[PDB]
């Protein structure tokens, strides 16, 4: 659900476009997500 | 129904505010705390890359204002 969780019902939201949200949330726009999401994904795994 | 982008004469075209999404007859963007379907446009998109490195990119039609 994402950010949605804490504001009024869940609202289920797919993964990467939550993380298009939260990348959007920090000035970087959303082509950077979609663009790069391999890499992005697999710095989010090697960092777990 | 939602898309990543779309799409269209080989661009991919990201929603400038808020998300695409789908009706049951046509997409649509709209802001993500309250339904209200835009018609999408040239506008109310960003233009960024070619169609290939997106996953989940839909074949829609990007409205231009410009045509008399
Ligand atoms: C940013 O730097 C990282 C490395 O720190 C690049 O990611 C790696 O790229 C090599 C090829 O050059 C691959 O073999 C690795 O598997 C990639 N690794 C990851 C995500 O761990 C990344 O491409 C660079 N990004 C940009 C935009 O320049
Ligand atoms: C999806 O959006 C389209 C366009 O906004 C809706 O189509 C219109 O529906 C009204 C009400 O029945 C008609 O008066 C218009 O003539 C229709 N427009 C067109 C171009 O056909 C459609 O009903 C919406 N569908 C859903 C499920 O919300
Ligand atoms: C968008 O339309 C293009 C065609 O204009 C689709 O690409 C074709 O896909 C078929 C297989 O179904 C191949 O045999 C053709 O050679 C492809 N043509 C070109 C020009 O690449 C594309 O898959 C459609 N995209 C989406 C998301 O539906
Ligand atoms: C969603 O998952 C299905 C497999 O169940 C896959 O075919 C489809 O391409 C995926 N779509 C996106 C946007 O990742």
């Amino acid at each position: 659900a994402g950010w949605t969780f804490g504001a009024g019902a869940a609202l289920q939201i797919p993964f990467a476009m939550q993380m298009a949200y939260r990348f959007n949330g920090i000035g970087v726009t959303q082509n950077v997500l979609y663009e790069n999401q391999k890499q992005i994904a697999n710095q989010f795994n090697k960092a777990i | 129904t939602t898309a990543p982008a779309i799409c269209h004469e080989g661009k991919a075209y990201f929603p400038r505010e808020g998300v695409f999404v789908f009706n049951g007859t046509s997409w649509f963007i709209t802001q993500r705390n309250f339904f209200s379907p835009q018609i999408i446009t040239t506008d109310n998109t960003f233009v960024s890359g070619n169609c290939d490195v997106v996953i989940g990119i839909i074949n829609n039609t990007v409205y231009d204002p410009l045509q008399p």
